[PDB]
């Protein structure tokens, strides 16, 4: 369009159009919904890179949970 | 059935600007589309409701500053729907950009706009009002009911589920054969939600209906609620018999032997199942024969 | 006064104007100020025309709000409001303790960059006391004649251009020669300057 | 020191 | 090209004067999500910002002033509209009120904010409600130069002109215009013209054509008149009820006519007639020679 | 059309002088603006507009139109 | 080059015979190139018929008064001049008015010969008092524009002939103006407004069409110098531009009998254009033919109005 | 002209009303009614100077009670 | 009433100057047509022109090239009078390279195929013994006058200098009407339009383009019926 400017990859996150509470389950909640949503987001690689760089162990980023991020970070 | 509830919802007066913007965005996101033409964009919205088309037209014109068309060509294409298609041509690109359908200098947006999400709870109420107006169905799989709205994608379904959560309600997304929807199975939750949308008369009618009907103890369980469901499919066959009496009002158009015999067996044995009815034929005919015969009787009596 | 478009086509009344912007890095109580392109919080796109030492490149075209020289001034210990601290905690942007005082073009100014002259107090330059560094940037632009600009003759007849017509719609002589300027005759007699 | 208020007839029309 | 109640603001000045209003408006239309993004968008000077400005600027009067302010007509409220440039556009009629020339003069613009200030600037200080001069009561918002000349050349006698025609009878003013377009008639030649049933006969004109058994009325009398084409074209500018003028109109006569119009007619009609006179005077001063 | 609508002569037939008309219209405009601002929140005594409006119209213009049409009355307190 | 914004012409009706046309948005300038041209062509380039001279009676030039009639010579001439007539004879044609006695002699009392007509019989021409007689003759002929009695004075002298001004042009008064109209794009785009007022005979729209045709011919006269010369291309001609939505669409049909669609799909027809033209012979000769199938490819084929054997646009398939 | 409100706003909430400038900006940005003007700062500076000259300037209410201007 | 239609003929005064005679027109009807043709000719005749440059050792307009006698802001004024014609709808590019002493006439440019320099005598600069010039000129197509600002591309290079473009092949147009008063018992006009172009195309092509534009514009009014 005529915006001619991009703030970054945040503006192009699919999860913005979806329940923000579904990415932080609670009391035995599931993860299939958010993980399925992430697999269509275009900036998934950028989201995962940002999550790894900031090394936060809460919520799910890039389509992976906290445990998956820990396992990936082990190497 | 649903038409009365949708009419009550639409006739309701809405004042807060944020709620109106959210409702317009939701309606445009569910039952509307973009039709690229001549390198520019035109917006169409097909609604299967009496006056919600006027509501969307007025809201667009007032809160966004645009002029609509409101062509009454039926949406189904067969002219039977008699439902309204409102179009925006000049400046429709700006409406698309500032309603949330398309933004970020890129493809359209799969789910609900980011602005309707992450807003006051009244904003979520408006989102449900719009979504339930776009599509919807107030089904009764038995004596207790279940709302339904066929969202145009898993992202929209999940967004509606999340918006429901903020209203204290319980919602469940679901998908079948690649088409997905939002279902709230619990009847009490159904009433709770339908109160928020704005409808009350419809809420009262649904509450009295379900309350009186549901209180029919059948020991639950299998073969004790299952027989209750055979009897409920028999009440569905009673509705089919009401369709047969509609066919009688039409006279049935001098039907041949097979369909007449099938209808007579269904009516006389109003509780007998399709398999049981088929077992009653002089040449024993299977459940398939009765199923096809009722299908074709309904097709004939459609008029 | 009414003008022809030709005077704009052929730069008949166009002139080049130059301005100079000056900024100095001096000493403060909490340490000296420095000139650099490592501005604390600026989207990288702004620091595109800046060269190695944080001074705009010769030949770059600037518009209102652009940065000409990058300067950072220390500010020391300060206490932030609860909302600002909460926002920083959200986005985890550690404060740098030095704010920006860079030199930017004023509002409503444009033009290319003509010259950059930098003086260092540590290079033997005779800067005044307490001025570590100084820098001057020259911005030049060509202006064409436009309505609102004032013209005048040698006989005290002045006026502001109030219209610039296309060449086609100008009174033209019998051989297709348009006139370049139209003056009101009512001003000649009463002012008693028949010299024009 | 005035008080402005719609007339009774005007209110009913809307 | 402006009307008596209009002014032309450069879009830079207009944008800088109306910044909060445009910020709020473009936040309302979802062109921005919050006042911070709206402020950044306005500062960076996008395109849609001016489209919004053109609509937030409507029906919002602005006070125009020129120092020194010798009398109250030195401050006047105008309705603004955006123009492409860096200079303000002032209607030619108000100059005399401001004592404003076009040889480098400058003026200042102030913006009323509250509803009371806007109501005052709209009802009390409007530009088209201030025709007369407080000092003595004579109009100051009147055609002054290059309009008096045009309306004089239009309505004057052919003393030393090449008056051609001078005896022809025309059935209407359209036929006279058609004869003038061809090199057959002069704007000042005396001709017999017939007028419709709407026009009002000249002041005086006590005798119609002498009759017997059937009189004529002050209105609806289709009367022939010995007059020039320029006089008919001039009278086609004044209100429909105004009597035919039929005499040379310099500056004293035009001042008397404007005073009569101001005294006897509403303000909107007076403003419309003044604009008509301005346009016609400029046109015929260009064609004057 | 614009700032010269409605005409001042027609408006002055509904009041005594310009000075009173200014306050009359200003008070009505403030009422309309307050009604718009607090429309969403709990109901309040404010009412109007009593005439057809536009997308984003100045409340003062609506007040003047209402005054001209004769849908308002001014008392003395 | 491409204009990129095609101007449009819109009419408004003020009276029975008065109109106001608006052309917009014209490129910068171009509001004066075709404003004066339209006005002059309207006022001087449309044929008409009018009276040239009159013969009131055997006695005249007593300009003080014509005996028997209330009015005078000049008023009678003006009333005659207001008359609107239509004629087909190239040569002048003479008609007579023979009202008698007291009363009001009007246009309906004329006795035009064959080939001429008077369109306003209700016009009043004079009043007769005291059992007066008015034996008048009117000569009518065709022309263009406004030609005065001068250029109509006859060297040959006749006792009763009096030449009068002739108003041939149907349009009586035309005015025009231009204004700025663009806000979205850059300003300085011209909008042209022309007010036209004619007489009882012809409506303004016909006058506008005739003037446009004449100007088109006049400027084609110059365009013929080099036909292969580039100009400003308007581009999307409205007729075919609109009809492209249904005439040259690749999809043969959307809703129709499936049998006929399947039969015609695998027989040498893909886009409806290939079928619209040369339909009868193609459907007949080849194996694919139907008797009542015509009803499905003749009547229901016209999505928005169309007959077969019609020339199809876009003969080149945009493969 | 007789325009009192325009003059009052031109003298108070556009030049001197320190607590009024921010309030009017917020009112415009939030789209609501402009607030009433306060008392300009220049008057307070004048009173302070006059008091510094050993002059007993004081403002009185309807009854003979001082207001003290904060 | 005349049944004769107007006709047009051409006469050549110079290789780039023609007189077009149109007759017989209606009385008082020649000035309008002549002025309309003149406006169309001076306004909307398409052509080609240079729109930007870049020199080997130059970063902005306000500087000078070592060895040349003119500032970089005078070379721009010298190449604005450079009459060229182009056939490619894309922004073609041509190269100028010169070494050693001498005058850099416009004949020293190396246009690609499809573009031409129609006045190979204009003087662009003069070089001494120690000076060399190397530049590239971009040629585009258009009509009318397009300023340098409008010629700026988004995210251009440091060395790109946009230039004012004058897309106009018509030099001087005038007209005159003679009241023929031909012996047909009537009066009529005879229009004569004198057209001179700037050695980029013959006046016949310019008149044809103007006629095409005017016919297209009046067609919309013609089809109002
Ligand atoms: S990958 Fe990251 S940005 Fe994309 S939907 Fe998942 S959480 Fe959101
Ligand atoms: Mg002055
Ligand atoms: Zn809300």
């Amino acid at each position: 369009e005529d915006a001619d400017e991009e703030l970054g990859w945040q503006e192009r996150a699919l999860c913005a159009q979806t329940d923000p509470e579904s990415f932080f389950p609670e009391k035995g909640g599931s993860t299939r919904e958010a993980k399925k949503v992430c697999l269509a987001c275009e900036v998934r690689s950028e989201c995962l890179e940002y999550a790894l760089q900031n090394d936060e162990r809460f919520g799910i980023w890039g389509g992976l949970s906290e445990r998956e991020r820990r396992r990936l970070k082990k190497a | 059935m649903t038409a009365a509830v949708k009419d009550e919802i639409s006739r309701l007066p809405v004042t807060r600007t944020c709620c109106r913007k959210a409702e317009v965005s939701s309606i445009l996101r569910f039952a509307g589309g973009l039709h690229l033409v001549s390198g520019r964009i035109v917006i169409e919205a097909e609604l299967d409701t009496a006056m919600a088309a006027r509501r969307l037209k007025r809201d667009i014109l007032e809160i966004f500053g645009h002029s609509s068309e409101l062509i009454v060509m039926a949406p189904g294409g067969l002219r039977r729907g008699s439902r309204f298609v409102v179009r925006v041509v000049a400046g429709g690109d700006q409406l698309a950009r500032q309603t949330g359908l398309v933004d970020g200098r890129g493809r359209p947006i799969r789910g609900l706009p980011p602005q309707v999400v992450s807003g006051a709870t009244c904003d979520a109420e408006a989102a449900w009002r719009g979504a339930f107006l776009a599509h919807g169905s107030l089904t009764e799989p038995g004596r207790s009911s279940s709302l339904e709205v066929t969202c145009p994608g898993p992202e929209a379904a999940l967004a509606l589920v999340g918006a429901a959560r903020r209203l204290s309600i319980a919602a469940k997304a679901r998908e079948v054969r690649g088409v997905d929807r939002v279902v709230v199975r619990d009847g009490d939750a159904i009433g709770a939600l339908l109160t928020r949308l704005g409808a009350h008369e419809s809420v009262l009618a649904w509450e009295e209906r379900r309350m009186r009907r549901e209180v029919r103890a059948t020991a639950n369980r299998l073969a004790n609620f299952d027989d209750a469901n055979l009897r409920r499919s028999a009440r569905a066959a009673v509705a089919a018999g009401a369709r047969v009496q509609r066919a009688l009002e039409i006279l049935g158009e001098e039907v041949p032997e097979h369909l007449a015999a099938a209808g007579r067996l269904r009516m006389e044995h109003k509780q007998a199942s399709l398999e049981e009815l088929g077992a009653l034929a002089d040449p024993p005919l299977t459940k398939d024969a009765v199923a096809g015969r009722i299908r074709r009787l309904l097709a004939m009596a459609d008029k | 006064i009414i003008l022809s478009q030709r005077l704009v086509q052929d730069d008949v009344l166009s002139s080049i104007h130059i301005e100079e912007h000056e900024v100095d890095a001096r000493d403060t109580k909490l340490g000296p100020e420095e000139i650099t392109r490592d501005i604390p919080n600026v989207s990288e796109e702004v620091l595109a025309d800046l060269d190695e030492r944080g001074i705009i490149r010769i030949g770059a075209e600037v518009v209102a709000g652009d940065i000409l020289v990058g300067k950072v001034t220390p500010k020391g210990e300060t206490e932030l409001t609860p909302e600002e601290r909460l926002l920083r905690a959200i986005f985890g942007e550690k404060a740098r303790e030095v704010r920006d005082t860079s030199l930017k073009v004023p509002h409503g100014e444009i033009g290319k960059i003509i010259g950059v002259r930098v003086f260092d107090r540590e290079e033997g330059d005779e800067l005044p006391p307490g001025v570590n560094q100084l820098v001057r940037v020259y911005v030049a632009q060509k202006r064409k004649i436009t309505d609102g600009d004032k013209l005048a003759g040698r006989h005290g007849n002045k006026g502001v251009i109030s219209k610039i017509l296309p060449i086609e719609d100008m009174p033209f002589l019998e051989d297709g020669t348009p006139v370049d300027i139209i003056l009101n005759p009512l001003g000649v007699p009463s002012r008693m300057n028949p010299g024009q | 020191n005035i008080r402005v208020e719609p007339t009774e007839e005007a209110k009913a029309a809307m | 090209q402006l009307k008596l109640h209009q002014c032309g603001l450069p879009k830079a000045m207009a944008l800088e004067l109306f910044k909060p209003f445009v910020m709020k408006r473009l936040v309302d239309l979802n062109h921005a999500q919050n006042i911070k993004s709206a402020k950044r968008m306005v500062e960076r000077g996008r395109t849609v910002v001016y489209d919004v400005l053109e609509e937030v600027i409507a029906e919002h009067p602005v006070l125009l002033n020129r120092a020194p302010t010798l009398h109250r007509l030195g401050i006047q409220a105008f309705e603004p509209q955006l123009v492409e440039g860096k200079a303000i556009q002032i209607h030619p009629l108000v100059c005399t009120a401001f004592n404003a020339d076009f040889d480098g003069d400058q003026m200042a613009v102030h913006l009323p904010l509250s509803a009371e200030a806007q109501a005052e600037a709209r009802i009390l200080m409007l530009s088209s409600n201030n025709i007369l001069k407080p000092a003595d009561g004579r109009p100051v918002t009147m055609p002054t130069q290059d309009m008096v000349l045009g309306l004089f050349f239009l309505t004057t006698d052919g003393e030393l002109r090449d008056t051609k025609g001078e005896g022809r009878a025309f059935g209407s003013t359209a036929e006279a215009i058609m004869a003038f377009d061809a090199g057959e008639l002069a704007l000042q030649s005396q001709i017999d013209i017939r007028f419709p049933v709407g026009t009002v006969a000249p002041r005086g004109w006590v005798p119609p054509v002498t009759e017997e058994g059937e009189p004529e009325w002050q209105q609806g009398d289709s009367f022939r008149l010995r007059t020039s084409l320029g006089r008919a074209l001039f009278n086609e500018l004044l209100p429909e009820d105004y009597p035919f003028v039929d005499y040379s109109v310099g500056k004293k006569q035009l001042s008397e006519i404007v005073n009569d119009l101001a005294e006897r007619y509403p303000k909107v009609i007076v403003a419309a007639t003044l604009d008509n006179l301005k346009a016609a005077g400029f046109y015929w001063a260009t064609r004057s020679g | 059309e614009g700032i010269i609508n409605p005409p001042i002569d027609e408006l002055l037939e509904a009041t005594d002088s310009k000075y009173s008309l200014v306050i009359y219209a200003a008070k009505r405009a403030r009422q309309i603006n307050a009604y718009y601002s607090q429309l969403g929140e709990g109901l309040l005594e404010y009412v109007g507009p009593l005439v057809d409006t536009h997308v984003h119209e100045k409340p003062l213009s609506i007040a003047l139109r209402e005054i001209n049409a004769g849908l308002l009355t001014s008392e003395a307190i | 080059m491409l204009i990129a914004q095609r101007p449009s012409l819109t009419e408004e009706v003020v009276d029975e015979f008065r109109s106001r046309f608006v052309i917009e948005p014209l490129e910068p300038g171009f509001g004066y190139t075709l404003g004066n041209s339209l006005r002059r062509t309207l006022l001087s380039s449309i044929p008409g018929a009018a009276v040239t001279s009159i013969r009131i009676d055997g006695v005249l030039h007593e300009f003080t008064t014509v005996p028997g009639v209330k009015e005078d010579v000049t008023d009678l001439i003006l009333n005659i001049k207001q008359l609107v007539v239509s004629s087909e004879h190239d040569e002048p044609v003479v008609m007579y008015l023979r009202k008698q006695g007291p009363g009001l002699v009007t246009a309906a009392d004329i006795a035009p010969p064959a080939g001429v007509e008077v369109h306003n019989p209700d016009l009043v021409l004079a009043t007769l008092n005291g059992k007066g007689k008015l034996e008048m003759e009117l000569t009518v002929e065709r022309g263009r524009g406004y030609v005065s009695a001068v250029q109509n004075k006859q060297v040959g002298q006749e006792i009763g002939r009096i030449p009068v001004d002739s108003i041939y042009s149907p349009v009586l008064k035309v005015t025009y103006k231009v204004e700025a109209t663009r806000v979205e794009q850059r300003t300085d785009f011209d909008k042209l407004i022309v007010d036209v007022e004619t007489k009882q005979a012809m409506r303004p729209r016909d006058a506008m069409a005739s003037a446009g045709k004449t100007l088109v011919e006049l400027f084609g006269l110059a365009r013929e110098l080099n036909i292969d010369a580039e100009g400003i291309d308007m581009g999307p001609s409205p007729t075919d531009a609109a009809l492209a939505a249904d005439l040259a669409l690749p999809i043969e049909e959307l809703e129709l009998t499936v049998r006929s669609y399947n039969c015609l799909k695998r027989e040498g027809i893909h886009s409806v254009g290939e079928l619209v033209a040369r339909s009868e012979a193609d459907l007949l000769d080849i194996r694919n033919f139907g008797a009542k199938s015509i009803d499905e490819v003749k009547a229901k084929l016209a999505g928005m109005g169309l007959a077969l054997k019609d020339s199809p646009p876009g003969f080149d398939p945009t493969a | 002209y007789g325009a009192a409100y325009a003059l009052q706003e031109l003298l108070t909430i556009k030049s001197d009303d320190v607590t009024g400038r921010v309030k009017v900006y917020e009112a415009i940005v939030k789209g609501e009614n402009i607030p009433e003007p306060g008392i300009p700062e220049s008057f307070k500076v004048l009173i302070k100077e006059m008091q510094s000259l050993c002059l007993n300037v004081e403002v009185l209410s309807s009854d003979g009670m001082s207001i003290e201007m904060r």
